[PDB]
Formats: structure tokens, C-alpha cells, sequence
């Protein structure tokens, strides 16, 4: 299962 | 007997029209279960392993949803380093970032990974402490900065040291049958005749799972490097990996010469000889 | 950055004239991801093959599986054909059952 939370660069 | 999850991301930039290509893939070991496609038909989070195929509507749904999420984050990233590096719209661009955990033979917690390159090259990556960052240039210093300031290591530790556990000792219950399951090699000999005085000899492994092998040439009982060949692990299509490695002998000789077999599947090393 | 394809070409499972088998030519170690690779039949393009996902490496360098369904003889030549950015003409290796 992949992350849930993400943020970009 | 230690176990990975992980989990690859690549985006290209498509100038002139459009969002980028984005290409998403999950591995167990080396096995992958699940693949996203920007470019294909479903637009859905898609199983490539039979035992991933188990889960249910809700984990296909979840998949699917981040795995956009994940889409527009890295089309998102490829404007903001376009901008970071000073360059412009005309040409393509490519964003890769990795992620994952691994377990050692206990399947508790040994080492978590989150990193990110553009063009190939390093940007940033999460420490082994999974509290600091290594940025590589001055352009990945200012997303350091950022994700200090937002708390993002903290967020990431928490899945790494967590939920990608959770998840991976899941998929390797579910899929027991072939992830828990070590593919010995299948070794065997060739001779090919160069000359009247040279000869090849060739070492080969087959149908091995994982990757992960050790062929080495011996020569009267001492590790012989000089005159050898050794091809890269190449994947057999079926799941299974293949490698040989050679040695140019003198004609008559051969028998001076061993092949060293290692690899998980193997409780002792093998030995080949012509 | 620019990297130029590694390329082997080789079956599935062990040569046997006459027998059903897989055709595969494996591409590794190249930036960027863009590349063309055609498998080869007597210098035919095959029509139908197939690829695996795009994928890298530590290094992020991509690789990639392509591969057919064939049948080997003593008469017909194999082959992949790669093309890349790095490469000025397409690559031609040509499948040995030895190799």
C-alpha cells in the first residue's frame, strides 16, 4: 500500500 | 531470510500538450504487484500479481486515489524544478522518486528509504535516521528547508516505520505460495572451442528467485577474475532470473576449473565443474 | 544526463529447435526513459510485443523487458533492435543461443 500523504519538492 | 517493499515513481514532461507520462510501480522482493499508467485505458491502480488480486474494491479504490494524488504531486514537482533550475518549456523532464521498507528475517522493521531525482540525477533523500535530508545542490537545499519546516520526515518515518511494515508482512502472508517460496538455480556447463589451444567455458544459473546470486570462477582452488565474463541478472519473463558468467581457458584444462553457486535457495554453495 | 542502453538478447527457457519459447530482449541502464525496441525475425520487425512496466535502478537508470512468443530453428536469425537518444544509428544484437 502506497503513502498517503504527499508533498511537493 | 529479509524482504523489501518498494515502490518506484517516474514522470516525464510532455511539452507542447499536456500532463506528463506518469508510470507507477510496486515491488514485493523482486516481484511486482501492482502498476498505474497515466497513458492506459482503466486510470485505475492495476494488480500484477495473482495473490494482490484478493483485496477488495476498497483497497483498489484507496490505491487508486493516491496513486493520483501521487500523479499530480510529481506534475506539480516537474513545474516547480523547471522554475528551481532556470529552464525552459521546450524540453522534457523527468521526475523519479522511491520509497519503501525492509524487513529482516523476523519481518520487523530494518531500514526505510524516500528519495527523489530529477533528470536522472540526485536531488534529495531522507537520511538512514529517517530524521534528516540530504540535498544534494542549492535547488534541493530549498526543498530541505520547507520540508523541515513542515514536518514531512516525521509523516514519511511514521508509513516507513508503520504502514508499509503492516502492508508487507500482509502481502508476503497472502502470497506465501511464491514470495515465500526460494527458485535454487538451475546450473549447468557449456564448452565452446575458440581455437586448438583456446577454450570457453561457460557457468550458467536459471530460474532462480530472487535476484540476488554469486557466480564466481576458481582455478585450481583459487578465485580466478582475469580472462572471466560476467553478464548482468537478467529476467527470465516468467518471474525467475538467469545469469552465466565464463572463463577463457586453455584447450585440455578445463578441468583445473570450477563454478562457485551461491544464493538463497542453495543451504551450501554449489560447485560445478566440466 | 545521458546514458546509453546495456542490451541483452536471449530466451525464456532453454533452446530447443522446434519448440514453443519467448523471445526477450532486456534493456538496462539508460536516461532518459524514451526508447524504441523492435525484435527482429530474419531482419523483420515482429509485430506482436509485448513490455514490462518502466522501472530503475538504484543509479536511476531505467529498464525494461520486451518479449514475444517464438519458435527457434536452425534457419531463422533473432534479433533486437534498440533505438535511443545517446545512439546516433539503432543497435542491432542478435540472438545467440550461446551467446
Amino acid at each position: 500500500g502506497i503513502l498517503g500523504l504527499v508533498f511537493t519538492l | 531470510g529479509s524482504h523489501s517493499m518498494r515502490y518506484f515513481f517516474t514522470s516525464v514532461s510532455r511539452p507542447g500538450r499536456g500532463e506528463p507520462r506518469f508510470i507507477a510501480v510496486g515491488y514485493v522482493d523482486d516481484t511486482q504487484f501492482v502498476r498505474f499508467d497515466s497513458d492506459a485505458a482503466s486510470q485505475r491502480m492495476e494488480p500484477r500479481a495473482p495473490w494482490i488480486e484478493q483485496e477488495g474494491p476498497e483497497y483498489w479504490d484507496g490505491e487508486t486515489r493516491k496513486v493520483k494524488a501521487h500523479s499530480q504531486t510529481h506534475r506539480v514537482d516537474l513545474g516547480t524544478l523547471r522554475g528551481y533550475y532556470n529552464q525552459s518549456e521546450a524540453g522534457s523532464h523527468t521526475v523519479q522518486r522511491m520509497y519503501g521498507c525492509d524487513v529482516g528475517s523476523d519481518w520487523r522493521f530494518l531500514r526505510g528509504y524516500h528519495q527523489y531525482a530529477y533528470d536522472g540525477k540526485d536531488y534529495i533523500a531522507l537520511k538512514e535516521d529517517l530524521r534528516s535530508w540530504t540535498a544534494a545542490d542549492m535547488a534541493a537545499q530549498t526543498t530541505k528547508h520547507k520540508w523541515e519546516a513542515a514536518h514531512v520526515a516525521e509523516q514519511l518515518r511514521a508509513y516507513l516505520e508503520g504502514t508499509c511494515v503492516e502492508w508487507l508482512r500482509r502481502y508476503l502472508e497472502n502470497g506465501k505460495e511464491t514470495l515465500q517460496r526460494t527458485d535454487a538455480p538451475k546450473t549447468h556447463m557449456t564448452h565452446h572451442a575458440v581455437s586448438d589451444h583456446e577454450a570457453t567455458l561457460r557457468c550458467w544459473a536459471l530460474s532462480f528467485y530472487p535476484a540476488e546470486i554469486t557466480l564466481t570462477w576458481q582455478r585450481d582452488g583459487e578465485d580466478q577474475t582475469q580472462d572471466t565474463e560476467l553478464v548482468e541478472t537478467r529476467p527470465a519473463g516468467d518471474g525467475t532470473f538467469q545469469k552465466w558468467v565464463a572463463v577463457v581457458v586453455p584447450s585440455g584444462q578445463e578441468q583445473r576449473y570450477t563454478c562457485h553457486v551461491q544464493h538463497e535457495g542453495l543451504p551450501k554453495p554449489l560447485t560445478l565443474r566440466w | 544526463i545521458q546514458r546509453t542502453p546495456k542490451i541483452q538478447v536471449y530466451s525464456r527457457h532453454p533452446a530447443e529447435n522446434g519448440k514453443s519459447n519467448f523471445l526477450n530482449c532486456y534493456v538496462s541502464g539508460f536516461h532518459p526513459s524514451d526508447i524504441e525496441v523492435d525484435l527482429l525475425k530474419n531482419g523483420e520487425r515482429i509485430e506482436k510485443v509485448e513490455h514490462s512496466d518502466l522501472s530503475f535502478s538504484k543509479d536511476w537508470s531505467f529498464y525494461l523487458l520486451y518479449y514475444t512468443e517464438f519458435t527457434p530453428t536452425e534457419k531463422d536469425e533473432y534479433a533486437c533492435r534498440v533505438n535511443h537518444v545517446t545512439l546516433s544509428q539503432p543497435k542491432i544484437v542478435k540472438w545467440d543461443r550461446d551467446m
